[PDB]
């Protein structure tokens, strides 16, 4: 049946397999028609250097503009033959390359995935149509304000690390860039062990080995410095400020990540558009809909490899800034000393469910392995994550946030109009009660 | 390798403000009673035989 | 609840300050030498 406690148990187990040149097999098998199959490499702009700042970036988009077996747009006239949906996309510490498919004509997917992983038409027909593109795209992308304070905010905490850089990069090296620089980072970081392979689906292990298929795979980091600091870009013109705050945490792999997974889920969020109303059990979704201090928040975390980020980002009106804050800097610091264990049932009940949530569908099912693998490895501790939160505690979170929280450094990115927006040294000594 | 005392400081003591507080006057008493004894013998030191606590050994009790 | 968390700690030491501080003051009690007290 499905029970809770049961529902754990029967579930198509992690698969593993190994090719020979670094390539990692793996693999679940969902009992479904249809397969995504994706792939998954490490290779970051942590690794790009300064000129090859955001060219994997422009390199992403180039792969389907055709390849070496397969010259221009004679990819996807294959692809959509089929019908199956293909897309990719890359990140700072992980790009990501799959398909969305019927099991059936996979034979042909991996075969055709592979010829792009490696075997590309290197043209500057493309190239500078897409060397256009982004440009034309660089300045576009002051239309979205939310990507854009990340970027302030990583490169203010993170300065003098290639972390802390452009995903696309600074626009004149794209117009700078050549594609044999290209052929460098092709030839580098596309090497295996750095490949990954997975997929789900119908799909059984073995049968995908075997057709994992002869083709091939393939053949530096730093702890980077947490800087105290602000950043500000003052424009009073615009309707809104948005606002994001942070401090530094725990990389992926560390215990403590999980034992703040909650304290966020608890804090939670508030939004103009809920039904909730003033009488939701979150301090904050109370009082940003009772007094709409804001329009909006979220809690974000992000753990790098060595790294965690912990924040929120919100938006409020321009005379309103202020007075977020001095809530926010509430429930923080009244978590770390007079927090209750009744309150942390309510978060602890609804990650369980965020949890299990996500895990429908093939493609996110997919997805979890790629990452997991470059992150645990093969790790799926599925079950184990219910144990896993069992663990947390009352104590627990206090003295997990006490670490991070009480009296630290955090960092500030800035929006306009910001100018309400006090100066650090208050922060500072608002990190810190008094006792107040 | 171990902390320098400074970070066991604060982690022993700066980190909560009450004891934070709380050292202040600790410390500041035990001062006060060594540092004000200091500065008399000092004081003393430099005025010799200028002061009953000196001269009056001369006439005190006969 | 009524759960009087870490506060409880923290009071802890609040009266031990002023009291201390009162000590501090001036009082009434000696409080044997202990280190350098004028006869």
């Amino acid at each position: 049946t499905a029970t809770y406690a049961q529902a754990l148990q029967s579930v198509p187990e992690t698969q593993v397999s190994q090719l020979d040149n670094g390539l990692r097999v793996a693999s679940e098998q969902s009992s479904q028609p249809t397969c995504t199959v994706g792939v998954w490499i490490d290779a970051g702009s942590r690794y790009e250097s300064e000129k090859n700042n955001g060219a994997g970036y422009f390199v992403e988009h180039l792969a389907f503009k055709g390849t070496k077996n397969r010259p221009g747009n004679a990819l996807e006239k294959e692809v959509e033959s089929m019908g199956a949906h293909l897309n990719a996309y890359s990140t700072r510490e992980h790009t990501a390359y799959y398909i969305k498919a019927l099991s059936k004509d996979l034979p042909k997917a991996v075969e055709l995935l592979a010829d792009i992983v490696q075997n590309c038409s290197l043209e500057d027909s493309q190239i500078e149509k897409e060397r256009d593109v982004i440009l034309q795209e660089l300045q576009e992308n002051d239309t979205s304000m939310r990507d854009v304070v990340f970027n302030y905010l990583h490169a203010t905490a993170f300065q003098g690390t290639p972390l802390a850089q452009s995903v696309e990069g600074p626009s004149e090296n794209v117009r700078k860039l050549s594609r044999a620089d290209l052929t460098e980072y092709l030839s580098r970081h596309y090497k295996a062990p750095r490949m990954v392979l997975a997929a789900a689906g119908g799909l059984e292990h073995r049968q995908l080995l075997d057709l994992a298929q002869k083709h091939f795979s393939g053949l530096t980091l730093s702890p980077c410095r947490f800087t105290g600091s602000q950043i500000c870009h003052r424009e009073d013109g615009l309707p809104l400020a948005h606002v994001a705050i942070a401090v530094e945490g725990p990389g992926w792999a560390h215990p403590d990540n999980v034992a703040l997974q909650v304290a966020n889920a608890i804090i939670g969020h508030y939004d103009c558009t809920y039904g909730g109303g003033a009488h939701l059990s979150s301090p904050l979704a109370s009082i940003a809909a009772t007094n709409k201090l804001c329009q909006s928040f979220q809690t974000f975390n992000i753990c790098y490899a060595d790294t965690g980020l912990l924040g929120a980002h919100f938006v409020c009106d321009h005379m309103s800034i202020d007075d977020m804050m001095f809530v926010l800097q509430g429930q923080w610091m009244r978590l770390c000393t007079s927090a209750t264990e009744s309150e942390v049932l309510r978060g602890k009940n609804l990650l369980r469910n965020a949890l299990v949530s996500h895990l429908d569908g093939t493609t996110p099912v997919c997805e979890d392995i790629g990452r997991s693998l470059l992150t645990y490895g093969r790790r799926i501790p599925l079950a184990e994550w219910e144990s896993r939160i069992a663990e947390v505690d009352a104590r627990v979170v206090r003295e997990v946030c006490s670490k991070y929280f009480y009296d630290q450094c955090p960092a500030v990115a800035g929006f306009g109009p910001i100018e309400q927006l006090p100066d650090y040294n208050r922060i500072r000594s608002g990190m810190f009660w008094l006792r107040f | 390798v171990a902390p320098t005392l400074t970070a066991r400081l604060y982690s022993l003591l700066f980190r909560r403000t009450s004891t934070f507080a709380l050292t202040i006057v600790v410390g500041a008493l035990f001062f006060e009673r060594a540092f004000d004894q200091g500065a008399d013998a000092i004081y003393e030191h430099i005025n010799e035989g200028k002061l009953w606590k000196h001269i009056k050994h001369k006439y005190e009790n006969k | 609840r009524q759960l009087a968390r870490n506060w409880v700690p923290t009071a802890s030491l609040w009266g031990a300050v002023g009291a201390v501080g009162l000590v501090w003051a001036t009082d009434w009690r000696l409080i044997l030498d202990w280190v350098p007290y004028i006869n």
